[PDB]
This record gives C-alpha cells, sequence and structure tokens, in this order.
RNA sequence: AGACCUGAGUGUGGCAGGACCACCCGCUAAACUUAAGCAUAUUACUCAGCGGAGGAAAAGAAAACAACCGUGAUUCUCUCAGUCAGCGGCGAGCGAAGAGGGAUUCAACUCGUUGCCGAAUCGGGUCUUAUAUGACCUCGAACUGUGGCA
RNA sequence: AAGAGAGUAGCACUGUUUGGGAAUGCAGUGUCAAGCCGGCAGGUAUUUGUCUGCCAAGGUUAAAUAUAGAG
C-alpha cells in the first residue's frame, strides 16, 4: 500500500517552464527534480494499485454441481466423445470399462504395469510419457517447470489399495464417494477415460438415483 | 473480466464516449443526493413523492419478535397434509389433523375454495375463514 | 462489633462534632506536602473494606489535588477552526479526580503497586484522597495467596491503564445491559467492531 | 442523466480502506480453511488425552423464550438445584462426575422438572466412575471387568447417555365431535381479546355510570 | 398457588397450559426483614451526635405549623419526594419523642 | 529518668529509571473534505501528541434479559439490520440491542462485614540432608486486629 | 440469631458523548439518602398503587478473538 509513494514531493506551480507534475526535494543525488508520484513517472505509484479484498473465489448453486457431473459421466460412456477428447482406446475390449475387484491386493509396481497392459489401457498412459517437456515463458520459472498430459483414472470403491498403482506416472485414481468434476472433464471438456473396479461400479445406482428412485 | 468491457471498443476514440464537448469531469451537479429541493426537483418529485417529510407515531425500542405473525390462506391448506391423506377425506369420517404453529404459521384467513375438510389448530383466525372451514365439515382448535 | 459504631459515626459527615473534627485536620493537612506517607491509616475501617491490612508490604500515602473544571492550554486563549471547538474554561476532564491521586502516587514511586483509594477530607480549594500500596518483591507478599496475584509482571502500573475501581467508575463499567452496549469490551473495541469491513469469501 | 433508480444509501464515508495514507479498517477470511483444520485437530487431541471420558458434560433440556420460539427447545447452560436435589445428588459431587450446575435457573413448572430429572436418573445408571485406587474399591465402585470395558462417547452433544430432545408427538386423525361444529371460534376468541382490550374504557363508563347515583 | 392458565393466546390469563409452582424461597428474601441490630445502633449513634443545621430548619418548620413547606425544603435537599416524606416523618417521631 | 506519639541520620538486603511499541489499555484531540454557498451537522469520538503492559491484552460470575410453554458469567462468528427501531438546518447523512444456529466450556473462587475464638499469624535465629505451611527461642512487628472455624 | 461495602447512590446547574428521543454514559461544583411497610431496573415527563427480575458503591480468573509498516 505504500509502493512509489515514499516520497516528500511537491508540485513546482507554473511560471518555471516545466510541467505541473510533483517534483522530489533535496539536491545532490541525480533525483532531485525528477518527476513522482504519478502514473506515468519512473518510479511512481501504479494505476488502481492492486487490493487483496478482490473477489478471488465464487458460489455455484447445489443442484448446478450435481447436474454437472452427471452430465460428464454420462459422456464417458460413449466412445467417440472419449476419442476426440484424445484418449487412445483402440485396444479397449468395452466401454465402459469394469474389472474385477483383485486389483486392489497389488503390492508391487511391476504387478500394476502388467494389469494395464492386460487391458489395453497402456497406450494411454505411453501417450502421456512421450508428452512431457519444459513448460514455455514465464511458468518455468514459478515452481510449474514441467507439462504433461491427462491419462486414464481409476475409480476405486474407497481410499485404500493404492500403493501399487501411485509412482506410476500417468495415471489417476479416484473415489467413488466422492467425484471431482475437475477430474472428469478436465479443461471443461467431457470425455475422461475411466476405468472401473466391480465395487466401485455397483454403488453407482445408490450414489445418483435412477429416473424415479431418489 | 476485463476483455469484455467497453473500453476495449474504445482504444483509439480519445474521448470514451464522453464527448469534445461537456467533457467527462468530476461531480457535476454535486455528491450523492444533494440538491434535492434545489436543481434536482423534478427527478426526486416525479419519482420520489413521498421523500420529504414526516408521518405518523414513533415506537421506541421495537421488539420485532413479539409482533411474529405469518398467515395462510385456506386454499394453501391440503400444501401441508400428508401426500396421501387428501383425495380422501370426508364429510363424517375421520379427518387429518393440521398443527399450524409446528409448520411455522400463526393466523388463518379465509380466501379461496378448500379443497379437503380438515381439523387445523391455530393461534388466530378470521371469521371468514372459521365460516368456510365448518361449512365444509373441519374444525378450529384454538392453541396459544 | 466495632466495626458497625465506626460506620454509623461516619455517615453523620454534617454532625456538629464530625465537622470540627474535619475543619482541624483539613488545617493541618493544609500546611503539608503534596505526598506524605502515613504509619497507620486515620479511617482503619474503611481502608481494610478495600484491601488494606496491617501487615509488612502495605503502605499507606495521603495525596493532594486542586479542585475546579479544567483550562485548556491554548496560547492566549485562542482556539481556531469551526466555532463549535470554541471555549477554553466551561470544559471538563473526562477522568475523576479520586484516579489521578492514584496516579500521581503511581508514576512517583515506581517500585509499588497500586491497590485502592478512599476519600478522607476536603475544602475550598483541596480534596485529600489516602491510597493504599504494596510492595512487591517482600517475602510475606510473594507468600500470601490472597495478595501475591499482584506480584505477575501483567499487573504493572495497573493505574495508568484505568483498572483500579475509580478508573472503572469513568470507563463506564459499573453499568450492564442496554445501558452499557457500546462501551462493554471497551469503548475502542466496540467501534472497532462495528466500523470494520468485512469480506467472506463466498460472498 | 440520473433516471429512475432507488435512492443510494452505501454507507462508505470512513477511512476503511488501506490506502497511501490510512491504515483501514478490514477484515478478511483467507484463514477460514486452516483454522476449520486446527480445531478438529485440537479436538482429536483432547479425546485421546481424557480418555474415555465423554467430550462433552451432560445439560439439561430448555424451553426458548419469546413467542416466536415459544414451541422449540434445545439445550442448557446446567441443572438446577430443585432437580439435581430431587434426583438425589449433591451440586457439588455431581461437578465432578461430568454434568453441569447452574445455581442461576429456576424451574417455575412441572412438566420441566421432570424431564431434567428423568435425565439424570438414566446417565446414573449409565455410569461406571473408575475407583480412586484399584487395590481399594469403595461402595458403588465399578469392578475391574467394567473397567476395561469401556468406549468413549462422542457425539457433539453427549446424546449417547440420553438421547434427544423431547417434544409431545403430533395427533392421529379423529373425527369431529358436534360441539365443534357448532362452536363460532372467532365469536370466542375476540370477545376474550376485547375484555382485554377495553379493560380501561369500560371501567370509565361504570365509574361515571355509579357516580350518577348520588340519590 | 399462581392462577392456571387458560389454553388460549388472548384474554385474562391467556397462555400455554401447564402446572405452575410456588416461588422458591432465596437469601436475597431477607432484605425487606426488620434489622433490630442495625437499628439499635443507628440510635445510639443519633443519640451522641444530634441534630443537623438541616433538619433543625425542618424542626422549626414543624413547630410552627408549615407541614407542606417542610416537605418543599425537605425535596429540595434530597432529591425525591420518597425520601423527603421519610426525613420529614423521622423529625416528626424525634420531636414527639423527645 | 523513663515511656508513648510524631520526625531525622547512618548501616544491611532489595526494587524503579532506558529500549521495543504491529496488535492492546487510559487520556488528549484537529483541519482539508461533504452539504453543489455556510455557521449546527459530516470527515471523527479519526490523524498528529502524552502515559502503560503482554504473548496476547481488555472483559468476566447479574443491583442481566425478558413479559414466554420463559432464559442464565465473559469473548467471538453468521444473522437480527443499512432496519416500514431510532437520531438529523428531519437536509446532507448517521445508526444499535434482546431473541435464534454455532466456536469454547469437568469454570469458578475470594476479602471486608455478622456469629464463635483471640497471636493459634508475620519477620529473624537454631535444628531436622530442608531460607519445610515442621519443631524451639525471640523485653522484634502485631490487640488502632494477623490468623482459624461457620 | 444476626449481617452483607456512604460525601457512596440520587437530585440541581454547566460541559461533553451517544441511535437513546421531557435528558444513554461520564466530568466539575452545590446539595446529599434508605435499610419496624428497603434499594436498583422494566426505552414519554409527574403523583399514587400493584407485578416481574436482580441486590451497586472491594478483589482474582484459562479457552474460543487481534497482530492494519513488531520481533
Ligand atoms: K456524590
Ligand atoms: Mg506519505
Ligand atoms: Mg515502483
Ligand atoms: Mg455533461
Ligand atoms: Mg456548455
Ligand atoms: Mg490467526
Ligand atoms: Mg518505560
Ligand atoms: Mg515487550
Ligand atoms: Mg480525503
Ligand atoms: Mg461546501
Ligand atoms: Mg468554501
Ligand atoms: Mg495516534
Ligand atoms: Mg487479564
Ligand atoms: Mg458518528
Ligand atoms: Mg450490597
Ligand atoms: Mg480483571
Ligand atoms: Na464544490
Amino acid at each position: 500500500r505504500l509502493s512509489g509513494m515514499k516520497h516528500s514531493a511537491e508540485s513546482w506551480g507554473t511560471g518555471r517552464a516545466v510541467a505541473r507534475i510533483p517534483r522530489i526535494h533535496g539536491g545532490g543525488t541525480s533525483m532531485s527534480g525528477a518527476g513522482a508520484f504519478g502514473n506515468m513517472c519512473r518510479g511512481g505509484r501504479m494505476f488502481a494499485p492492486t487490493k487483496i479484498f478482490r473477489r478471488w473465489h465464487r458460489k455455484i448453486n447445489l443442484h448446478q454441481k450435481r447436474f454437472a457431473v452427471v452430465s460428464a459421466l454420462a459422456a464417458s460412456s460413449l466412445p467417440a466423445l472419449v476419442m476426440s477428447r484424445g484418449h487412445k482406446i483402440e485396444n479397449v475390449a468395452e466401454v465402459p470399462l469394469v474389472v474385477e475387484d483383485g486389483v486392489r491386493a497389488y503390492e508391487k509396481t511391476k504387478e500394476a504395469m502388467t494389469f494395464l497392459k492386460t487391458v489395453g489401457a497402456i497406450d494411454d498412459v505411453n501417450r502421456v510419457n512421450d508428452s512431457r517437456q519444459i513448460r514455455a515463458g514465464r511458468g518455468k520459472m514459478r515452481n510449474r517447470r514441467y507439462v504433461a498430459r491427462r491419462g486414464p483414472m481409476l475409480v476405486m470403491p474407497d481410499n485404500k489399495g493404492t500403493r501399487a498403482f501411485r509412482n506410476i506416472f500417468g495415471l489417476d485414481l479416484a473415489n467413488v464417494n466422492s467425484l471431482n468434476l475437475l477430474h472428469l472433464a478436465p479443461g471443461g471438456h467431457v470425455g475422461r477415460f475411466i476405468i472401473w473396479t466391480k465395487s466401485a461400479f455397483e454403488k453407482l445406482d445408490k450414489i445418483f438415483g435412477t429416473f424415479t428412485e431418489p | 473480466p476485463t476483455r469484455f468491457k467497453k473500453t476495449r471498443h474504445q482504444r483509439g476514440s480519445t474521448f470514451c464516449g464522453y464527448g469534445r464537448v461537456g467533457k467527462h469531469r468530476k461531480h457535476p451537479s454535486g455528491r450523492g443526493n444533494a440538491g434535492g429541493e434545489h436543481h434536482h426537483r423534478i427527478n426526486f418529485r416525479k419519482y420520489h413523492p413521498g421523500y420529504f417529510g414526516k408521518c405518523g407515531m414513533n415506537h421506541y425500542h421495537k421488539k420485532k419478535n413479539t409482533t411474529w405473525k405469518p398467515t395462510i390462506n385456506l386454499d394453501n391448506l391440503t400444501k401441508l397434509m400428508a401426500k396421501d391423506e387428501a383425495m380422501k377425506a370426508k364429510k363424517g369420517e375421520a379427518l387429518p389433523v393440521i398443527d399450524l404453529l409446528a409448520n411455522g404459521y400463526s393466523k388463518l384467513l379465509g380466501n379461496g375454495h378448500l379443497q379437503a375438510p380438515c381439523i387445523v389448530k391455530a393461534r388466530w383466525v378470521s371469521k371468514l375463514a372459521d365460516k368456510k372451514i365448518r361449512k365444509a365439515g373441519g374444525a378450529v382448535v384454538l392453541q396459544a | 462489633g466495632s466495626f458497625m459504631y465506626l460506620n454509623e459515626l461516619w455517615k453523620k459527615k454534617s454532625s456538629d462534632v464530625m465537622r470540627f473534627i474535619q475543619r482541624v485536620r483539613a488545617w493541618e493537612f493544609r500546611h503539608q506536602h503534596t505526598i506524605v506517607r502515613l504509619r497507620r491509616p486515620t479511617r482503619p475501617e474503611k481502608a481494610r473494606m478495600v484491601g488494606y491490612k496491617t501487615k509488612q508490604g502495605y503502605v499507606v500515602f495521603r495525596v493532594r489535588v486542586r479542585r475546579g473544571g479544567r483550562k485548556r492550554p491554548v496560547h492566549k486563549g485562542i482556539t481556531y477552526g469551526k466555532p463549535n471547538t470554541a471555549g477554553v474554561l466551561g470544559r471538563k476532564l473526562n477522568k475523576n479526580n479520586r484516579v489521578v491521586a492514584e496516579q500521581r502516587l503511581g508514576k512517583k514511586y515506581g517500585n509499588l503497586r497500586v491497590l485502592n483509594s478512599y476519600w478522607v477530607n476536603a475544602d475550598s480549594t483541596f480534596l485529600w484522597y489516602e491510597v493504599v500500596a504494596v510492595d512487591p518483591m517482600h517475602r510475606a507478599i510473594r507468600r500470601d495467596p490472597r495478595i501475591n496475584w499482584i506480584v505477575n509482571a501483567v499487573h504493572k502500573h495497573r493505574e495508568q491503564r484505568g483498572l483500579t475501581s475509580a478508573g472503572r467508575k469513568h470507563r463506564g463499567l459499573r453499568q450492564k445491559g442496554h445501558k452499557a452496549s457500546k462501551l462493554r469490551p471497551s469503548r475502542r473495541a466496540a467501534w472497532r467492531r462495528n466500523n470494520r469491513m468485512v469480506f467472506l469469501r463466498k460472498r | 442523466p440520473k433516471g429512475n433508480n432507488a435512492i443510494p444509501h452505501v454507507h462508505q464515508r470512513k477511512h476503511w480502506n488501506p490506502c497511501s495514507s490510512q491504515k483501514g479498517n478490514v477484515k478478511v477470511f483467507f484463514n477460514q480453511p486452516a483454522q476449520k483444520q486446527r480445531r478438529r485437530r485440537l479436538r482429536l487431541l483432547k479425546a485421546k488425552k481424557i480418555f474415555p471420558r465423554p467430550l462433552k458434560a451432560l445439560r439439561p433440556q430448555v424451553n426458548c423464550p419469546t413467542v416466536r420460539y415459544n414451541m422449540k427447545r434445545r439445550l442448557g447452560r446446567g441443572f438446577s438445584l430443585e432437580e439435581l436435589k430431587a434426583a438425589g445428588v449433591k451440586p457439588r459431587y455431581a461437578r465432578t462426575i461430568g454434568i453441569r450446575v447452574d445455581r442461576r435457573r429456576k424451574n417455575k413448572s412441572e412438566e420441566g422438572m421432570n424431564i431434567n430429572v428423568q435425565r439424570l436418573k438414566t446417565y446414573m445408571s449409565k455410569l461406571v466412575l473408575f475407583p480412586l485406587n484399584r487395590k481399594k474399591p469403595q461402595k458403588g465402585d465399578a469392578t475391574e471387568e467394567e473397567v476395561k470395558a469401556a468406549t468413549q462417547d462422542r457425539s457433539r452433544y453427549g446424546t449417547a447417555a440420553v438421547g434427544g430432545l423431547v417434544t409431545p408427538a403430533r395427533e392421529a386423525p379423529r373425527k369431529v365431535t358436534e360441539e365443534e361444529s357448532t362452536k363460532k371460534m372467532y365469536k370466542f376468541l375476540k370477545k376474550n381479546h376485547s375484555a382485554v382490550r377495553f379493560f380501561r374504557a369500560r371501567n370509565r363508563r361504570a365509574a361515571r355510570k355509579e357516580a350518577k347515583e348520588n340519590e | 398457588a399462581p392462577v392456571p392458565r387458560t389454553g388460549i393466546i388472548a384474554g385474562f390469563n391467556k397462555g400455554y397450559k401447564t402446572t405452575r409452582r410456588a416461588r422458591r424461597p432465596s437469601s436475597n428474601d431477607r432484605y425487606a426483614l426488620p434489622h433490630k441490630k442495625l437499628r439499635a445502633v443507628k440510635a445510639i449513634i443519633s443519640d451522641l451526635v444530634g441534630f443537623s443545621p438541616m433538619e433543625r430548619r425542618v424542626q422549626e418548620l414543624l413547630r410552627v405549623g408549615k407541614d407542606k413547606r417542610a416537605l418543599k425544603f425537605c425535596k429540595k435537599r434530597l432529591g425525591s419526594i420518597k425520601a423527603a416524606k421519610k426525613r420529614r416523618a423521622k423529625v416528626e417521631e424525634a420531636l414527639r419523642q423527645q
């Protein structure tokens, strides 16, 4: 709040053959008599300084938030929309993809990689691996040095049994009890590739309800 | 967002829509509601006729919890009944009992055509409402 | 007991005998210094009522203050600005003389802690109060569970911050409820509460 | 040009905004999610330390004042002395076994007292009350088996001992009698209301009429 | 035994029906009781110190027979009509008992 | 010649003084500005000035609300509420409180006074591994009342 | 069986402060209580009679709160 205004500056007035901008007092510094306090002056105060009570956050209606999550889920069941978003699902047996519950008992990362290759989901994780690169612009100076694309998302009935799937680059884990719209539609575009476990798949009817049953 | 404002469209117009004559100066006509009876009189009299002056008695230390008294009409009573109980209420049979206090109502008014007989518990009631509910086949029970 | 007779006698300050005693005492006080140390309080029943005990570490002083209103210290009586701010002789101080006597003793003897005070005498130009003080470094004070709370550093110069009985009086803290809503924690704290602009995260 | 607008009363004429010359007077809530985590962490730590005591002490049930909230019930500050005497517990002792005591509250009714007495009797039967020293147990103290079989109440309201608040039940559907179908309820209510409203005017009329009887 | 209420919102004894209970005794009710020992102590002191200049003026007015003027004098000094009436009664008693 | 009261000198053991001052407590205290002029009003019980603490400070245990089917120390938050409360050249403008949902909460104690006792108290010295809430001594303080019980 | 804080509370004048309006709080001076039918409060002034809630003029006290140019 004090930036650019910590000077005892004053306008010289008219009759001295100079502009009427405020000028710095004193002498013997090469700064004396220079312009001050103006948004057009060097070392001056900026126009409309930014404040911290700007409205950073937003409110959204509860029903509208639930509407968006439902719509983004229905889009993930259409293979045309999945391909249009950018995922590689040419080797996937069926959409939506549902696998057995045994993947929760894995403990070694090698087992997870073998499972991904079996169901044909390894093409998408390979696409994310190759896309890794250094960000362009000032962003690489602000703790955002690397960028990468979004791969498949694996949905589990709870927040357990994820030790073997963590550390795999290009894979995301989700909990069916709290689905995030920021993950279901990255960048605002629908059609994310989702792999379901059987236990999590069977809970969808109870969590969201039907057209007649609440 | 700053990219939808008129200022983006006005880059290069030199006047931003305020005119070569007249210009954009600071506080002509004064600040706030100044001049309500001098040089702004026509606006005030035309749009806010009852602004200047007093009216009525005063009430020191008003407690609005003492005057709480919401109202409901006779024609909206079925919105409080059970979803099943209506449509099978008859003249001389068992009838649902509605408590207005538990639903947040104080006085029962008598507008409209009653749709089903019932027994209503209320604090206050109008004379027309009492007549209509009695004719239909219901009753009013006073509660405090 | 004997307290009742002493208490009821001091409720007759307008009687002939009490006026005679006070008149002689006022003449004696007029010829002493502004601050005087006493061996014993002149109103022992009143002193014990406000927290004095006959024990080592307790002391009593008598302090003199000048009666009348306040005069604004403006050169030659000239005030500037709007006429609403004029006037040099008719305005009054916002704290009472009882607390002015306490603060004068406290600022003079910095090794003591002021406890309370009470009224003693008055005349046409002077007022006299007696102040009870405690020495916090004494062994008997530090080992007494009823008074050792005053040793803690949070009670330093409590009379300069208006925390005594006299200071509470002019702050409005004798009142409660609807008579003290705008000054109850403190006048400044209430003003800060009612005037700060609040920004919720999701407004 | 001003048109047809509301007259503004925005109330922003003091120095609240921080600038180069003013400190300002503002309050923001950027610490809201961090403080939410901190309060939960402290509650969890306190529960671990005081185990197995319940987090919340027992409290009574009271009626909300004013006609607007006449029909509601909530939790009070502490149990009254008359309630404690009826239950059979001393006030000072009751404070050591997690019962809140309020010496200012008065009953004024029997329905309220009976509810709160029942709460105390239910709680006293469910108490365990570990002995002071295990080697020598006193009278009315839980044995070792009850001590090891002990859990901690975590309910935010201490209802695991007694339960929720108690209100009268709703009325079932019934049949209308014939006094109910003939009585005029507005006539009955209005007459009672008028007795209080015109008490003074009626008294003056009677006094003047009585004064005209000096014969 | 407080009066039981009716069941309606208006009229005399209005309100919801309960079972009212009598007020409990308290230690605050010891006020308004006579204070015999306090009264006796005040009598001893009043004997010792005697009268005051204000009380002598009221004494003279009562002797002449100006009761209304005595009340006006007392009310100005004490600031309350109830306080003034108590002061006049006290002086009347003392004169009678002397 | 000797006590008591009041008042000095010296000696022994201690404390105060300055800094920091964002937040907090007490005092003192403007004008620019707005009112399209201006004097009451507003800016504002704010800036400048003086004094005083802490890790927080201040407040706190009803001479409180309410008028109900009644609540129950303090502090803070949403709301009550920019108020069909109220103040104001009734102009410009200003402006709270009870109640309700919550955060916190095993939260409360005490002196004087009244009644029964009447140095049982404090300081100093010595002893008990101990400047003990212990014991003994003390023409030291204290009956112009320190302590203990209700 | 007793008692519970007096130049204190109140009142008048003057000044200031408050949304507080026949006077919300406070300060100076004058005057100055009650407690064998007590005192204070109950948001329009006075006198009289009821009802309701509390019992001033001494003291200590964690947590939930601030850090708007500090360490
Ligand atoms: K006085
Ligand atoms: Mg500057
Ligand atoms: Mg710069
Ligand atoms: Mg123009
Ligand atoms: Mg022109
Ligand atoms: Mg913080
Ligand atoms: Mg200093
Ligand atoms: Mg410091
Ligand atoms: Mg300005
Ligand atoms: Mg102007
Ligand atoms: Mg001008
Ligand atoms: Mg300052
Ligand atoms: Mg403190
Ligand atoms: Mg203001
Ligand atoms: Mg008292
Ligand atoms: Mg304190
Ligand atoms: Na102008």
